């Protein structure tokens, strides 16, 4: 390339040049040969990126240029050869000549600079090559920058404000060709300007670099807000003034900026809308939100300024909600605790924007994506939401979603509170949850249970912090909150119920202290029928009323517990009943009269009318089946009306002591076996004897009168024999004759 | 040895009459400590058989209640460390806690081993007519039938000892507790 | 196409034999011009379509011709020119000339026309050309027709043998001629020249018609006869055969077949296979129907010439049994009478014959349509039903009947029987209709209730159709016939329970007269309560058993009221166990407990000492029912144990009154009261404080000493107290107040 | 009216205790005659119960003490033409057709109709108490089973009244009858 054969040439330039600087003497051919190597530099042949490459080793080679300048240049002058060799038309061979001479007084003196460079400033006006004087003032700013004056500016020519000047012309003038390279030559390569552009932005914000550690606040804000600002107006280029206030933005401590950028916001409100005004703002709010939360009602001001700005811009969807989600943050960046304007944040300026966005759905829209990190940014924000939980312009701002974004707000919200244990609630929370279910599965497998089962579940457990006058009333709220509609209560309802009949626990805690706690009872035993016809009134689905059937029978020992228990009696027949209505499978009748036979062996406290009645009614249900062994299991299992059984059976019904009903059932057992004697099968044969000798030395030695020692030895010798002298073999026979021998020992 | 660690969690009633271990127990459960768990069934929610297939390198679980789907997964599953037959279970099938009737049942099943969590919720632990009493009450800790402290043990079964680590979380403020308690069976 | 010009050629031929015809002494020319006329038609080029077409054309040319003919000609005669042209080589003219004058002497002369025509016949041998010799013949008979030499001629030429000779040379030549029909022509034409047989076979018939114009059946049968079965089966042609035959049948009347049947049916039987001789015979048997349904045994020697034919013949199956069908038809016409002849050839002999012709799969095959007609002939024949139920050994024919003609015929016969009373069933009878039902239900949608539920029911009702003491003996006899399966009977047992039931009172009634009535009664008890239990023993109702429930109770309560309370105690104590091993769902139970107080209630007479165990039993097992308000409705009614209430309880003893022990019955009165004061719901307990207040109202109307008037006010103070000050508004209050009112006009 | 033949009738026991209405009836009871037939029910088969539909599109279907499969139909029903209110059931709460525990089940009911199945088929007729006391008897009076009146009446409900037409079908040799003991409500 022409940048290969130009980078040899001047390398081999600046080789002899090395020649002549290394080896003292020569400054005649040194400077000569500087000039025909910047007569090179005029050339332009190089690519703005090959014309980089070049321009960089040159400067490298310049630095140490300026460090032969340092070295030999301060001993006497070197008198106006720039006239003496004024001959030609030409401007930039002299000019450079000149420019080493300058860098040369610069490096020695202090004084002459300002001189020198102003001059260099005026002389330049035959410069029409913008970007030979671009790369010329960005050389004198590279190297003025050990030699522009500061703090110390004392009178002579150059200090800050003369540093300042000169610093802040070759800027703008640089900005000047900055604009016009990307136009400067064919209209058609724009594109490669453009690029130009961007190569050498940060040749130009190098001036500002060196501004860095200069002027302080007031000397910074007259000296900048003006010139700038007006060559920000005249060039109206996007990345200028992006990359301007970005160098800005890093450049000086930012109480010169926030106490200018409010005014300085007041000025660049001018933006036009092809103008990426909103990368500017963002990162504005990034140097505000690290500048707040990085541990004048800015909401006021600069939300007003951006305000003008959208209504001065015209910002679809993307632009406006892109904004709208940074202001969250950085209003949860300066005024977390001025609360109020956030709120006001969110009605009078997010709510409003959203219905005034009378944009469709949109989610392909990442404005979407905008608008849910800002709906969750105090969320995701504060670690006590529940503060702002007790907002509702903080969450009836809801409806404004649709059904996508609206499980979108779900999820998060569900997440928000599962993570978290909830603490003392009034009504509020209960406002916040029906938002949050009408919002759920509302209006109209499940894959997630999305996420609504691990969330009611959470969520009606939450509910128990609640305490219990009002947990009744807001067990009103929820279950009637749980109006929606059929296929879903099954994923809910055990939760209600222990909901409710702990709250029975929770209330009885005031027996002592109450009355009307019979009648508050009332008020549950009805709220508790309430549910559960609400879920009977949902008869569509498989295998889920044998559950409530379990669940009324809960219930009913939570009763009996109560000790009002006076009802729960109804609750045990009318159980009987549903059954009786969901009687389609054995096995499940099987454990569900196992249940049954449980709950009732554990209620000791009703009446005859209750008591012996109910005996008798289970002793059907038992009766009313269709095969044998687990029939006749569950038969002996009921068998407590009379004798020694169960050591739980710490009861005044009979004097501390059990009830092991045994003559009565005793006969039914008797029936029992002679219905199995039907069976003609042997390993049932062998269980029945089992369970009959297990009985049996279980009355005998829990002093059982009626089963006398004869019975049970006659009988176990008729099984032992049978079974050896009738039966085949099999590997149950063997275990049951170990589990025999076993009882032998027993039979104490 | 230290390979099967067996505790006894259980009571799980999730939703039933719970939802969650507390957080301290519940991260106490984190797997590559034991490749043995035991979880005794009624569950019950999907997301809890989810999480336990996530946590639980032991799957050996007995036949529950409050349990509508997955009525196939067995009445009971019977262990062997070193030599023992092992027999774990709720207690729900027999109308009382009869060790006698409980050791009948187990020889109906063939199992030395005599493990369960019932209706009362209770923890005791002994022998008479020469077999073990195995019931913690309820291993979740929730509240009982009757008028919990959350009770899984370090049961150390190799031979035909058990050496029992349960721990407890009881509050006073609650309160991590361990209690140490050693069973070698009569082989 | 030459047709068309043959055929006008021959009109132009018809048109000079009219000009000659007219004009008398060109008879001569007139012939001439009809040799001509019958030469255009004498080639076989006209399609005996065409040419029978021309042939009438110059048949009723000639006819015109004969007539003009013996008008001009048969003066005298012709002399012997007959002869004349008997010789001369030119064979044509001759013929035709010859023929013609014998039509004008069989004219004039009537003695010499056999000579004429059986010289004409004998000449005809020696051409074998068929075509010319049949139409030629045609022509001489039709002149020949009007003076056969026949019956009427008694002797003088001419005679029976005569037109026995002129008629069968004709139709031999006809059949000639006829059979060469299949041959003439082309070959491949056999289609097209059987087709034109056809249409000439009618001139062939002609000859049948003529015959039929005869003498009377003796002398026919003298000397026709024979000769007619004679050529019958010397014909020994397919065709000749059918079409001959049938023609012979429909001609002749039945007077010749008065006895010359069973000779031609057997001739028939011999014949050629190809022919349809099926349908031959089935018309054969429809002349024979014509004789049999007007208002030796040709019945059985019928049936020999169908074995013949079955053997003398290869008879598929299904041609058979439908010749079978049209046999039976015409037999219950001749002996409905002792049919035991018919029965005989039908099934002993001919169902027998079927069951030798081992038929494939029939029921698209016509043979079991055939089957099915032949099977329902005698039962649609039958006009009375034991005709049929004489007929015994159709159950085999029944196996011998395939599975649905089987279905459809013994519907068909069962409900024939149905449609009206049927009489007392023999042992054969019973066993019959037995075998019936073990074929239908046994051996093995209610759109057929499949299939016997009417039919059962008029079954079980018509077993009292039967005789009054044999009754017995056919209720066990149908008790085995009541095994049709654990899975048949299932709700049509009911019916055999009524059977019993009469049966008992039945022979109850015969007391005076056998004192077994009460052994007998007792036996008929014992195998009663056996069929119950067995169907208690279809222990596989689903909980479905309430009818064995009633049906017991309707038992046990005849028995107290035939006055039987031996085991009517006995099996009322079996009501009330299988009752507790039935007493199943709330609503039933209710309901069935009432059935068993009706059971009480209906007696009179029974033994106090069973009577107070059974009200204690009944108010027990009352108190075991379940649910609390019809629980108090059980109670309520369960008073009736004791007071002046029901049947059961009155005496006439109390004065006309009742038992009336108001005293317990207040006792339970209190005891509904204490169980309604904690029904736990308002309003049914308010209206059946109402029921309560009625009861004891009545009794206080009714005088019972132990209403008292104290608990009269109680009760209606307290209630009055309620309705005012605690009763919630709706329409039952609205019932309780008015009929409160009721019973405060009732209180006298 | 014809439009109203309001008619208790049947109850022949059948299938099981009879065998079919003989064609008197059947003719005299088969359709274009009566466009609102009063059943009463216990037939107990399904094709009489066709049958019956097909008498009239208007029928009252009453389950019975044979009448076990549809558990479901109730056995009480009321209904009302004008001033009217024909109720209707079982009776199965008697233990006698004592008039206090008739009129008073009425009153539960607000009715004057009567309609029933007792024990025995015995018609009686008079007035006590503002109400008036009607058998619904059988077709030609079957045996035992109402508390023997071949029972058929054409009758139309005007306001309080109704047009009883005593007919019947009376042996001697059955044989229709044409008479008529008309009741109208008191009020």
């Amino acid at each position: 390339r022409l940048l290969e054969d130009a980078l040899i040439a001047v390398r081999q330039q600046t080789a002899m040049m090395r020649k002549f600087l290394d080896t003292p003497g020569k400054l005649m051919d040194a400077l000569k040969c500087c000039s025909t190597l910047v007569s090179e530099l005029r050339t332009s042949s190089l690519s703005p990126k090959q014309y980089y490459e070049l321009y960089m080793a040159v400067f490298d080679a310049l630095r140490y240029l300026s460090a032969h300048l340092r070295e030999n240049h301060p001993v006497n002058h070197l008198a106006d050869l720039y006239e003496l060799v004024q001959y030609a038309g030409n401007i930039i061979p002299r000019l450079y000549l000149m420019i080493t001479v300058g860098t040369a007084y610069m490096s020695i003196d202090g004084a002459p600079v300002k001189e020198l460079m102003k001059d260099m400033m005026d002389m330049s006006r035959g410069v029409q090559h913008p970007v030979r004087g671009l790369f010329l003032r960005y050389y004198l700013s590279g190297q003025a920058r050990d030699y522009l004056p500061t703090g110390d500016s004392d009178g002579p020519e150059g200090n800050l404000q003369d540093s300042i000047n000169f610093i802040l012309t070759n800027f703008v003038e640089m900005n000047k060709l900055w604009v016009r390279l990307q136009h400067q030559g064919h209209s058609r390569e724009r594109d490669l300007r453009t690029q130009e552009r961007r190569e050498l932005q940060l040749l130009v914000g190098s001036n500002i670099v060196r501004l860095s550690q200069l002027v302080d606040l007031p000397t910074y804000r007259d000296s900048i807000l003006g010139p700038l600002l007006e060559q920000i107006v005249q060039c109206r280029d996007i990345l200028a003034q992006e990359y301007l206030l970005e160098v800005i933005t890093q450049v000086f401590p930012d109480e010169y900026h926030l106490h200018t950028l409010d005014q300085f916001l007041g000025a660049v409100s001018r933006l036009n809308p092809h103008v990426n005004v909103k990368a500017i703002v963002i990162g504005m709010m990034n140097r505000l939100s690290d500048y707040a939360e990085r541990e004048v009602p800015l909401y006021d001001i600069f939300f007003d300024q951006v305000q003008h700005l959208v209504q001065a811009q015209h910002l679809p969807i993307q632009d406006t909600i892109a904004l709208c989600c940074s202001l969250a943050n950085l209003s949860l960046n300066i005024y977390p605790e001025r609360l109020d304007y956030v709120d006001g944040i969110l009605a009078y300026a997010l709510a409003k924007v959203k219905e005034h966005a009378n944009s469709a759905d949109l989610h392909s829209q990442p404005a979407q994506q905008s608008l849910l990190s800002l709906l969750q940014s105090p969320l995701r924000r504060y670690v006590s939401i529940f503060t702002a939980l007790s907002l509702p312009t903080y969450v009836s701002l809801f409806q404004a979603q649709t059904y996508p974004t609206r499980r979108a707000i779900a999820g998060e919200i569900v997440r928000t509170l599962l993570k978290n244990q909830t603490l003392i609630s009034t009504p509020a929370h209960l406002e916040n949850v029906l938002e949050i279910l009408k919002v759920l599965i509302k209006e109209g497998e499940t894959d997630e249970t999305m996420e609504e089962q691990g969330w009611l579940a959470r969520l009606v457990h939450l509910i128990h912090s609640d305490d219990n006058d009002t947990q009744f009333r807001l067990l009103q709220m929820t279950r009637k909150a749980y109006a929606e509609g059929n296929e879903r209560i099954r994923t809910t309802t055990p939760p209600l119920i222990t909901a409710g009949l702990k709250l029975a626990r929770r209330f009885k805690a005031r027996e002592h202290y109450d009355d009307n706690w019979s009648s508050q009872s009332s008020s549950l035993f009805k709220f508790l029928h309430s549910a559960i016809s609400t879920l009977y009134t949902r008869v569509n689905g498989p295998g889920v009323a044998d559950l409530c059937l379990r669940l009324f029978c809960s219930c009913g020992q939570v009763a009996d517990m109560t000790e009002f228990e006076e009802v729960a009696y109804e609750f045990f027949a009318q159980a009987f009943t549903v059954y009786e209505e969901s009687i389609s499978d054995s096995k499940a009748q099987f454990q569900a009269v196992c249940v049954i036979a449980s709950a009732l062996h554990r209620t000791r406290n009703f009446g005859r009318e209750n008591y012996d009645t109910l005996i008798t009614k289970c002793a059907q249900h038992a009766s009313k089946l269709l095969r044998k062994p687990d029939q006749c299991r569950a038969v002996y299992l009921a068998s407590h009306l009379w004798w020694a059984t169960p050591i739980a059976a710490r009861g005044e019904t009979e004097d501390t002591e059990l009830y092991r009903d045994g003559k009565r059932v005793l006969e039914c057992l008797q029936r029992a076996l002679r219905v199995a004697d039907s069976c003609m099968e042997t390993a049932t044969s062998i269980e029945l004897f089992v369970e009959i000798l297990d009985r049996y030395v279980y009355y005998f030695d829990q002093r059982n009168e009626s089963v006398t020692t004869k019975y049970l030895n006659g009988l176990i010798e008729l099984i032992h024999s049978n079974l050896a002298g009738n039966q085949q073999d099999s590997a149950s026979v063997e275990a049951s004759r170990k589990h025999f021998i076993q009882t032998l020992e027993m039979i104490q | 040895s230290m390979a099967f660690l067996i505790l006894v969690i259980g009571n799980l009633h999730i939703p039933d009459r719970a939802l969650d271990i507390p957080p301290k127990f519940k991260k106490l459960l984190s797997p590559g400590k034991i490749s043995q768990t035991l979880c005794l069934g009624n569950l019950t929610d999907r997301a809890t058989y989810d999480y336990l297939r996530s946590i639980s390198p032991d799957l050996k679980i007995v036949r529950g209640r409050m349990d509508v789907e997955a009525t196939s997964l067995p009445l009971m599953q019977v262990v062997t460390h070193g030599s023992l037959r092992i027999g774990f279970l709720e207690g729900f099938t027999l109308v009382s806690e009869e060790p006698d009737v409980l050791l009948a049942e187990a020889n109906k099943l063939d199992v030395d081993v005599l493990c369960w969590a019932g209706g009362s919720h209770r923890f005791e632990c002994f022998e008479y007519m020469d077999k073990f009493f195995v019931n913690p009450g309820s291993a979740t800790g929730a509240f009982t039938t009757d008028w919990v402290v959350p009770s899984f043990c370090l049961m150390d079964v190799q031979g035909i000892s058990l050496t029992l680590y349960v721990y407890q979380l009881r509050k006073d403020t609650e309160n991590v507790a361990v209690e140490k308690v050693t069973y070698t069976k009569p082989v």
